[PDB]
């Protein structure tokens, strides 16, 4: 919480941008840290076809380390540049972690349900294919079928580097901001 | 929506997410252009705003194409010939997105700059609205007194509207005196007179006293 | 009117329709000389208003020759020593036509403004009318009991006169005690003591303790 | 409604003009767009010895191309330039349809009778001849003595156009303003 | 304590009376650096005050090390983008340290500021501290008024609520529609319409009408 | 008197009516030294009037030698880091010579700003000194209620005193557990702590928790 | 009242001493003209041993030309003009007119008798000799002892220039302002 | 009371000290002249252990010369100067007469009985040995030790300049500040 700590000093943000986000961040939450409500009230501003809330929820989970309730700014910023500007293994371990809502690291096609059901909650109802009831699902396995081998951090570390698309898809925000 | 902009990298930080758990199409970022802060000259009393701060409600007068016409650009600031202590609660908008009602301030000139700078009187936040409507209530009953078409408190008011005319009826007067006395023998006052002139010999008559 | 002189170019836009229905007598278009904004300072901040803006209403001191007292030429600006909160209504009244009376300011300094710069209490807008009277009301009231003549609430009112007339007089006492003093043994105090020598020694008589 | 779309792109305003012209409007209706009433009480200042509300009514219909109620300031200032600052056959053709008050163009006499009568009324009762309640149809008798060779469009820019004196009234405002 | 700190020279020489009945130990002063007047501009008003005045209270934005982040280098000054006619009591509090709150201010906005310059509503002074309390009151009941649930002065207090759901509504089916107009053919509009995009076709499903 | 100090030229010319029915004495007159206008920049706001307008009430702080501790002399201009708003009030009465009262500016800063500048609660016009007084009197009740020795609307002033005397017992508390960990291990906390390091070492005993 | 109509022609004040002295006169009268009482008012603060009304009187009468009622801005600075920085010939007749309270040009020891009383009375009682009753009429009947030959303006002139101390004390506030 | 009369003549500040000063005073005090309550205000803020009080009054009646009963600028500003960069003889009569409680200059175990109890006092109860009752009379046992040599002003000076430990520690504070 110095401006010169957080500086590029494993911080990919400059002095400039680092003043810049902590304008924006002060001027929604004044306290200098965000909870869950205010993290759900700007997120859902950005997808107004449905409710981002419960992947909100995640979210703010796995940007909330340590559960200590509410966010910081220093934590935030170091969340975000892992997200934008950091290095594959670093967003990797990023999207494990959000992925992985229990303690220990393990995904059980239960955990994730969750997830890919709020992304496709997140869109309301009024697609094209009017979505189903069992998508989720048909997502969830066609996604386990490309690294859930006989049945972990290492699986997910290889199978997303061993296809390209996932790893130039990954990169797409770093250019720009 | 627009008001949350500056959270557009948490936006795009949060969308990383998805890439796992998706098939990469090559999406096609924009590859934006690229932010020094702008003067607001409103009547000597200048206001400093990042421009992304205006730029982020895009159908009001500050932003938006409009703002060109009141650029100066010698000085390189925007003047505006407004109140200067109520364009703050403009700018107090574009910063938050809640209107601010000085409980000081006529209601008649507030409205003035909320029509001016096309804000609505329908944005303005919950946290000093009863009062708003309230003034705005006794405003309109004021109006409503003033214009019960009485041609034959709500006795002096229709006194105060008769002095009203009668000053108008007065100023009327003296203008066409002063144009008769310039006719006999200002900067806009000699051409207005010279629009008089083309009025009374268009239709070869004469103006008299 | 000299109010709306901006529109001035509209009506000569619309006198065009004459011309067909006339009988073109040359009407001699007067050729006139051809606009940055001027500055006004009011006792350190600074009001920027166009020239046009001040000259409508040329029968007050900022529309006139009468500003040209109160130029300061080195800084090419117009300083005037006035309350700078209460211009503000000044220059809004110039830019609009209807005066507006702040709630929170003494009404014996509001007129004090009005008095100054040429304006008069009648072209005050019909928006905030009945507080001004009501306002001037009580200050008449508080004048008239004030000035009820009992030389032989109203008797606190009585009370801080005579206080005042108290004060008056140990004043003067105070002025007269620092002559002697000067006598015995500041910038305008020399002058006012040379005055008061001037008229000790042109009746040959002398003030004493 | 750009500021440089209305630029010397057909509108003969710089940007100076524009900019002056659109502070002037903007002080009067700030709403950016003026109707019949607000376009009298302006039209009625500069005429204080009668009313010329009757005159303005036909003034503010030849601005409010297709009837849309109220006129903005795009075709405001488009008018504008070409009363003042425009073309002859573009004057002409405007004065023309100011004069013509139903749809379709033709003048019988009947139409103008207002046009006259108004310009006659806005100078109130107080000239030195007193006028006279058939002085308005007596000028337009002699209007029609000119023009009218047996009972149009061609016929009234061809009779402005013989007339050398209309053409050198119609250009007076063009040199100031 | 730190909010007096300009009289240390006169405890240090307070602190000369111990020596006589003292035993000499060479307590090591600590031997300091050695102070021209910042500015902050809070969107267009400037306000100068010494770094000092600041310092005095280090648990606040002001007096920290918080402000680096506000600090805008090459104008050399510091650019807050918050309201300029309350900030005028946060310098007000860094001189004294009692805060004032002023009657003509929304409550709702006052708090903001103090919140956002870490000032809290327990150090306001108690000259005026009923009437904050009083105000602060009304805007709770106004705010469980607003938020009583009732979904299935008060009544219009609902119909207002029911509004700004509706205007809310509105909002979203505004952008929709927007995002949907872009699909079939302003700055941060495109980056959100990518966003959308993206969200789109990572579940290879498309937003339609 | 000092107040009508421009009509100096005035009274000079007046006296020349003394001279034909005088007896010519050489008054000596006093031969003078001969007026740019100066600058009071009171945090921010740079106030502009001319030093005679100061120089007619050489019994304050403006109008007198008192003045030359707040020149700061660099920027040739006065800095006085008081109120902004208020200032003004000051600056109208040097130039009329009556203190006008803000309705809406509380009273123990008010007070606060006369004490400063030398002005006295006794000079304020008669236009605004009944609500003055009638301020005055509630803020005294509040300080005689809040003053009234319980120690053992009234009842939450007790409370909201027992909550600031523990306020001030835990900044107390806290300074000490400041030093306190200073010691087991900011700019004015390191001279502070040296000084009672001193107090500590002078006496051969030392705090502990 | 233009600023450079009262300028250096006829009126021996510059630019900035014509701005100085209005604005020290708008300062105390706003509307621009000052009336008998607000005369008194200014004259009184100069001298508080006594009441200078009765002299301010006799002076506003003086300045007020053409007995109006309340003297504008522009004959109050020539007169100041006159009585400061004038000549001799401008002094005098301004002082004989400020002597002669009658419309018609005369001096008979009754018009001025009011003059020297005000002049004494404006000290208060607080002087060493304690005064008299009857000092003014020995100051003036030694004032006539030097000018009144027989039983007018020519006098007036004859003697004023005949005796060098009045001369040299009428120009003493010439050289200061 | 000039700022220049207080400048480097026998007051060892200079103007931007005395200007800092000036500030830091009249913040406190408006008036320009602080009483012993607003003396005790700020002192016992600098040590909140205990209360300071008891010393403050000592300090003020030391400060308060002539006993007039409020401190002015002048004096308050020669009093900080003789204390922290004036030389040993002033500082060493300073410390005196703070202890020399009565009129005449005398020290007789009693009078400076109350000075180092509240030195003592100020601490609070808090240190490591928990103080005792009898301390400050051991205290001053010990200090009459070394001066006191059958039972004054001249005693008081040769032992201060005998022994080069109190020599060296009171001119602590004249380096910084």
């Amino acid at each position: 919480p110095e401006g010169l700590e957080q500086l590029e000093a494993q911080t990919n943000f400059t002095k400039r941008e680092l003043q810049v986000l902590y304008r924006g961040f002060k001027n929604e939450c004044p306290s200098g840290v965000v909870n869950e409500d205010t993290f759900k009230q700007i997120y859902a501003q950005f997808f107004p076809h449905g409710d981002a809330s419960t992947y909100a929820h995640y979210l703010f989970n796995a940007f909330d380390t340590t559960q200590t309730g509410s966010v910081k700014f220093e934590d935030f910023v170091t969340a975000l540049s892992i997200l934008l500007r950091g290095t594959v293994h670093e967003k990797l371990r990023w999207t494990f972690n959000l992925y992985d809502i229990n303690k220990d690291g393990y995904i059980n096609k239960e955990e994730m349900m969750d997830i890919v059901k709020a992304i496709y909650d997140m869109m309301g109802k009024y697609t094209y294919p009017v979505l189903k009831e069992d998508t989720p699902r048909q997502h969830v396995d066609v996604f386990f079928q490309k690294m859930d081998k006989n049945k972990t951090l290492d699986e997910f570390l290889e199978s997303c580097q061993e296809d390209d698309n996932i790893m130039r898809s990954l990169q797409l925000f770093q250019n720009v901001m | 929506a627009a008001g949350v902009a500056a959270w557009l990298p948490f936006a795009r930080a949060a969308a990383i997410g998805w890439m796992p758990v998706a098939s990469g199409p090559m999406p096609a970022p924009p590859r934006q252009e690229r932010d020094a802060l702008i003067v607001l000259n409103v009547s000597g009393t200048r206001f400093q705003t990042w421009q992304d701060t205006l730029e982020r409600y895009p159908d009001t007068l500050l932003g938006s194409s409009e703002r060109d016409f009141f650029y100066h650009p010698e000085t390189q600031q925007y003047f505006f010939d407004r109140d200067p202590d109520i364009f703050r609660h403009i700018l107090n908008f574009y910063r938050t997105g809640k209107l601010h009602y000085p409980r000081h301030e006529c209601i008649s000139a507030y409205d003035e700059e909320l029509a001016f700078f096309g804000l609505i009187p329908e944005i303005i936040g919950d946290c000093c609205y009863e009062e708003y409507k309230d003034r705005r209530r006794e405003n309109a009953e004021r109006l409503q007194d003033d214009a019960d078409t009485d041609t034959a408190r709500a006795d002096k008011r229709r006194a105060q509207k008769k002095a009203r005319l009668a000053r108008i009826r007065a100023a009327k007067s003296g203008s066409a005196n002063a144009y008769m006395q310039s006719k006999r023998s200002s900067s806009f006052e000699t051409q207005h007179h010279h629009l008089l002139h083309c009025l009374e010999k268009t239709t070869n008559h004469e103006f008299v006293d």
